[PDB]
């Protein structure tokens, strides 16, 4: 088993909290850097994949580290952001985080799909005449 | 002095005193074209380089 | 309408590839067979500055000097440069080279051997299955009903930014590519895309296709539809358009040479469109289209 701690570390004043909202996964909570730690959920190791974004535009990205145990997501809102905000600030909606953690020995109940945050931020909608969003 | 990229000569009087440049017109596969004249000027630096380069997210 | 095939007798046999080739020559093209494991050059696309064959489809080998021999980049520039179109595809076992650099110098990054990709969420184990919820445009192939389209061991690519992309087909949103290391190297999520085109200006366009076992004759069943839809749009027999003469004038009869513009008055603007599906031209309804009155910096 494991368990698995989240945080931003942002450079802003945003990301105001909702929560989640088989396999599934306990609880997670807030210790007020700014850590979001859950507490321990697992089903195998050999794939982990923290999915930032929104699939109704088909835009997201991908952070994979791993310390271990206890694992760290850490997913900074200043460098690490490109394009997907200023497709997230016209129309209001709440971008997502999704864990993905599964592996090849056929325990179909023994995988973990689902998402665990619902956050919603304004920092600054912010265009600079950035050409690439459409 | 170095070579130009984005223009080509057309016509240069006798004792060269008037030069006349034209614009290029652009590339028809949307490639810059310092990199298209880059590509075809030097012909040497072969290398196999297999990493993947660091990209934006396609919109 | 002159084809030109290339293939590899040491990989795949040639008449793996069968039932697709002769309905394409069943709307009267001509192909031409050409092989690429014996010594002889034989193939001169352009002659004293004129192109002679229309398309190229290739089929994957395994690199080597005589596909370099054949043809080189710059022989695919210059004759792509000047409405040639090409159908072309890749494999996991094997990447050639010069098809890898002239597609990074177009602007799409095919991934390099070793690298394949899997799924551990999908119904099969086996082989990798795409369900038809995941076609991104709509004017190549529309997906009339629920279908699963079967590929093999298979490659993914991971493209930039421009105007003239067209993605054809997507990744699963849970799936990732695997080298001998272990991490998700080249392209993870749905980033990484399986079908891919290319138009450009003076319009011609090519396909790439990341897998070898999508046009098998033992494969037929379940893709046949798709595959014939993409053989029609590569080679320029849907989905083309014309435009007819476009007049402006006053708003009465008078033309504008008669009576050339004041500061301020009434004009009309009209324009006409024509759309050819293989046979013969018919009027294309479009709901919108717009009129820019610019100097530098539109007033209208
Ligand atoms: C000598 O030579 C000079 C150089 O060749 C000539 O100078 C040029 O003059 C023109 C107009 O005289 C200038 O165009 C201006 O630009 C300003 C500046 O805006 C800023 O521009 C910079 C770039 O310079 C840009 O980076 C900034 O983001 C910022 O936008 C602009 O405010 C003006 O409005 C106009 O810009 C546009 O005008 C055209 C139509 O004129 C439109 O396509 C466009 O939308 C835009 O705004 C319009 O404003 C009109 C009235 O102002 C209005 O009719 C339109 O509807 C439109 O939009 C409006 O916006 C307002 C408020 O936003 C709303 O209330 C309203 O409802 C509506 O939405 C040009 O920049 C300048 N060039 C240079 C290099 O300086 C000079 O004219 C010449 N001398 C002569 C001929 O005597
Ligand atoms: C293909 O190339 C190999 C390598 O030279 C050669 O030995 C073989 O005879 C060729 N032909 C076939 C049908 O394999």
């Amino acid at each position: 088993q494991d368990v698995h701690v989240s945080f931003p570390s942002t450079a802003g004043k945003s990301r105001v909290m909702i929560g989640k909202v088989e396999t599934v996964p306990t609880t997670i909570t807030v210790e007020d850097i700014q850590v979001n730690f859950a507490i321990e959920s697992t089903n195998k190791p050999f794939q982990n994949t923290l999915l930032i974004g929104l699939p109704n535009k088909n835009l997201e990205m991908a952070f994979e580290p791993e310390i271990k145990s206890m694992y760290k997501y850490r997913i900074d809102l200043a460098k690490l952001d490109a394009a997907l905000l200023q497709e997230a600030s016209r129309s209001p909606e709440p971008i997502k985080a999704t864990l993905i953690l599964a592996s090849s020995t056929a325990k179909p109940k023994e995988n973990l799909f689902r998402e665990i945050l619902q956050l919603n931020l304004n920092f600054d909608v912010d265009h600079s005449d950035s050409s690439l969003v459409d | 002095v170095p070579p130009l990229d984005y223009f080509d000569e057309v016509f240069t009087s006798e004792n060269w005193m008037v030069r006349i440049y034209q614009l290029k017109k652009d590339d028809a596969q949307g490639r810059t074209l310092r990199d298209v004249g880059e590509l075809t000027r030097s012909s040497t630096k072969t290398r196999r380089s297999i990493k993947r380069p660091e990209l934006g997210l396609r919109v | 309408s002159r084809t030109l095939v290339l293939y590899d007798q040491s990989t795949e046999p040639l008449e793996e590839y069968s039932v697709y080739l002769k309905d394409l020559e069943q709307r009267n093209y001509k192909l031409e067979y050409l092989d690429i494991n014996s010594t002889s050059t034989t193939v001169d696309l352009y002659d004293k500055e004129q192109r002679l064959f229309d398309n190229i489809i290739v089929f994957p080998t395994k690199g080597g000097k005589n596909l370099a021999r054949q043809i080189p980049v710059k022989q695919l520039i210059k004759f792509f440069e000047n409405e040639g179109n090409i159908l072309c595809m890749s494999s996991p076992g094997a990447v050639p080279n010069t098809i890898r650099l002239f597609l990074n110098e177009l602007g799409i990054y095919p991934s390099p051997k070793g690298h394949v990709i899997r799924d551990y969420f999908s119904p099969s184990s086996e082989e990798l299955v795409v369900s038809s919820n995941h076609l991104l445009n709509k004017y190549v192939y529309n997906a009339r009903k629920s279908e699963d389209f079967v590929f093999g061991e298979s490659s993914a690519a991971l493209l930039e930014n421009r105007e003239q992309i067209v993605p054809i087909l997507n990744a699963p949103r849970t799936s990732f590519t695997e080298s001998k290391g272990k991490c998700n190297s080249w392209t993870s999520g749905s980033q990484g895309f399986l079908v891919v085109g290319f138009q450009n200006l003076n319009n011609a366009r090519l396909v790439w296709i990341g897998s070898s076992d999508f046009l098998k004759n033992k494969n037929q069943d379940s893709n046949q539809e798709f595959a014939k839809e993409l053989l029609k749009w590569t080679f320029n027999e849907k989905s083309v358009i014309k435009s007819v003469h476009a007049v402006h004038s006053h708003a009465d009869g008078t033309s504008y040479d008669e009576e050339p513009y004041k500061i301020k008055d009434k004009v009309i603007y009209s324009v006409g469109f024509s759309e050819w599906n293989g046979e013969e031209w018919l009027p294309h309804i479009a709901d919108d289209i717009q009129f820019e009155l610019r100097q530098v910096d539109p007033y209208y």
